[PDB]
């Protein structure tokens, strides 16, 4: 899926397990029913309470960018940016027209023809802005259900502890009933604290990561098109739009 | 930020609890110790 | 009542109650009358001090907010603005009037008329702006009532538990029910920590959901009429309102 | 003192001291010279050290803003304004003094004062502006102190209960000593969550709430003395103004 | 949460006070052999080792 | 030495002292020696790995601002000004160099410097605010080092209190020594809470409140030096120079 | 190193070991093959999972800024920046250019070249504000990777804790052994809480330190370079830039 996301998983999995299989346990007991349900399930409901049900929709699309593989595209369109503000520099507009044409990114291609139609800079600023922070908004509403399960799971495994607890104080008498409920008050300790740390806390934090890097994007294509239509030279766009990369 | 330390705190101390749950529940009582402390307990109520 | 709030709340039952049945619990165990009374009738209490009488009144209203259906108008009023802006574009003083004179959306009918009676750009944006501020105010002032209820719940529920005590190891006269009646004093605990983390803070995050799509359908109707004043074409319109639809 | 907080420690009161009651304890028992001493002397200690001793002078100052019950005067000072406002075109700015020479309320017989001495219209924005936010900030330190005596409450009490611990364990050879203790660790427990969760903390929560009340009007006041400087029509003064009224 | 997760400053402090009071019972409750040795049979099948 | 804290500290000491005293427990049980290492010392390595070394040296400063005795003057600048602002008006600019010259308060001496040599009213906004964001971050910078040091020390101790428990745990075995072995465990708990909450994190408010305290006076002088050089008459003057007056 | 880690480090160490052999036992009893493991290998699981792989090779880079040893060369940029004024107020902008040609300061270096190259003011600021704007994100990524593996390493150890009793409790075996296997289980929650708040939690707060420290120095550099074509005297540079040096 992706290379930092696989090599974590891998060495989640062997930190976590090969600790307890070599101590000498078994991976059966790490399965407890109803600690389970109670933190799982529990999570589940307080999430879904919380937000509106097209919202959970959108959660397959979070999953998509958070282990999306990385793209280098932003050297080539700082490349392209550079050409036109040259065909800028030397020719009419019209020339623009062709160049910007056909090339794969959208925001790029429509900012470029706002400049070929003759709109106000300030105009063309605005609307492009708004485009922007659209999907910075689209990125922190994926980033925030996660979270969201990440703040639910650690209190539904309190829930879950206590809820042990109740049970395993009822038989201080009884020792053959004792142990099935103890391990729970154990079990749903554990599935809350380690569901919401390796899983959930990670994939919000994923998200916001690479949306960083999109928006990053975006601010540069914006600098490049307002550059080319102050009719900038080329050793000074070069120069502000490397500022964007690293 | 401050409050980092209280929910370590909480999760560690609460698996102490489960453990001596369990310790006196493997344990037997003695007979007149759990009355000094009964007959004071109530006591302090003030009844 | 949503989709999303009605399966929320079955699989919130069915975890918390699932997770006492499936371990030979009962829900006549879980049910403790005293406990109620001091963790619902504590977290009354606190919110009762906590805001004025004319803030409590509006707490219907709130509720009403969270759980209404979806019903997506926005892609109506889209074609509406356009149809206006084609109007403007020929003779906007007047025609434009009739228009919007049934419309159902007040917000746009009393933007438009402020564009009817001629008014300047900076007057209509500042006039529109202080409407929608006042709709941001109000969906905050729900949702402060109910985290501040998630707030104290929890703690309410260990007075609960800690009162409890006290009247157990108060009257510890026979060793073999200590367990059986230590159990009960934690039953609070769970009230707390149960209800404040699937009803209240989670109704707390609908009301923020749900403003923030209401705010975003104001600031398009504004975009709109302030699009229309400036005699924009009907592409630059559908070009920038659609920045604000998902 | 305002009806909600009168009714919300009638319903404290009744919850906590009631639910004890029907589990049969005593009110006498939940008294304990000692743990007093090291919640609440703890907490004075911190707040002390915390806050120079002039802002513990408005404390009582305090009190008297969350507590002082409702009159809402704001509609008839609405009126005011709109009928100020049609004075000023008709007969000059004089006649306007004549009307503010008695008004009640200070701000506006000054702001108004500002502009029949021909202020101009961003001077009289700033010098109102900073009336504002000096009020703003008076209630905003009034706040603070409560805000953290509910912050250091809680924690003296886990501190009484460790005290606590050492004298049961210290005198845990003589069984009969055991309880004064368990009494002490328990009662500066609750004395802790009590104070903290339904007497400092809800004040503060009022304290800012029915600040934030006062603000609106003052805001209100001043956009009705820059639309009367305008010469406003009696309808966008009306309109303009109604936005900060609930 | 950040003020949310204030009550926890007092959960911890409720756990403290039963840790205390369990351990003093562990404390010269001598263990019945039986009950124990039996517990390690009542445990043994859940976690399969 | 300033009167809040030597009452605070006095409270402080009577409080948990007189509180341990009541029941008759020895202040050596209270004291111990590795439980003061970890803590202490773990605070100190922890702040000191945190910081730069002379970040450390401004500790002593830090300690002199927020228990430095109240001797505000500001009442006396006010009248100081407002005299200058009618000076000015009156006799033109070139008197108010011998009217400024060797007054004590060196942020008023410097600012009227540059409007006696004529700069722009921009210029000298600029460079006034310059010096009060300087002295703005220098305070915070002061109270960041002991808001980390509160933030560090009841961590440290939940290494103190592990270590002893994992000592004790030795002596399951024999109940004999049991309960002393964790008293002495539980104290290193004590300290890092008590130390943290009614030292550090208080010391930090203070220097918060007094920076905020003495940021405000220089705001006064900021509103002082531009209406002097605006020419504003004394009543005007007078009337914003007083709202920064509390 | 830097000193004051030096020193840190060296008090740490002392503190947490000296504190543990002061009350007895022996260091081989705190070194745990398994507790290690899990602690360390699940906090980089959780830390690679959160972060692109690019991120992680800037890790070293981010010790790097953290154990830099200060160079403080600042005091000698500000006597080149007012050198450099009254080379421009003289001979022109020409002889800027040769004043800085071999400057090691490339920010300056820049900064002066676009100056001399006859850029206007408004462009000059926005091209380096974009450079400091660059170095501010840069350090930001850096110490976010060191906090965020403070706040998992904690909870990996509640794991590792939790997975060794686990495997005790199901072979609990001897009764007068239970006290010491126990007691290893909880050298992973020591573990954790010691690598966070020591190691790693520490090192995020000089990262963040040191980067203060060095945009300061650039904003200084702007300051001065926005100065020089202004054509302020050397008075007042001199007054500006000693507002950004402590």
């Amino acid at each position: 899926m992706d290379i930092a996301t696989l090599i974590g998983l891998i060495a989640g999995a062997v930190a976590i397990i090969g600790g307890f299989l070599w101590e000498g346990g078994q991976i059966t007991g790490l399965f407890q029913g109803t600690a389970a349900l109670i933190v799982f399930g529990g999570t589940i409901a307080a999430v879904l309470i919380s937000y509106p049900m097209h919202r959970i929709r959108t959660l397959p699309a979070g999953i998509k960018l958070a282990f999306k593989p990385n793209r280098s595209e932003v050297n080539e369109w700082l490349e392209d940016i550079v050409e036109m503000s040259m065909v800028a520099r030397r020719e009419g507009v019209l020339a623009l027209e062709q160049k910007v044409l056909d090339h794969p990114n959208i925001f790029l291609r429509e900012g470029i023809q706002l400049v070929v139609d003759g709109t106000d800079q300030p105009i063309v600023r605005q609307i492009m802005e708004l485009d922007i922070d659209a999907k910075e908004q689209e990125h922190d509403n994926y980033a925030k259900l996660f979270e969201s399960a990440g703040s639910y799971a650690p209190t539904m495994g309190i829930i879950g502890t206590v809820m042990g607890l109740i049970q395993v104080l009822g038989h201080l008498t009884d020792p053959s009933q004792l142990g099935p409920s103890i391990a729970v008050a154990f079990i749903a300790t554990l599935y809350g604290v380690a569901s919401a740390n390796l899983i959930f806390l990670p994939i919000a934090s994923k998200i916001r990561a690479k949306s960083a890097e999109e928006i990053l994007v975006m601010e540069m294509i914006l600098e490049g098109v307002l550059s080319v239509q102050n009719g900038d030279n080329a050793l000074l766009v070069r120069k502000k739009l490397n500022t964007y990369i690293t | 930020p401050h409050d980092r330390w209280m929910i370590t705190y909480a999760d560690l101390i609460t698996l102490l609890l489960i453990f001596f749950v369990m310790m006196y529940a493997m344990s037997r009582l003695d007979a007149s110790k759990y009355e000094e402390v009964t007959s004071s307990l109530q006591t302090t109520f003030q009844s």
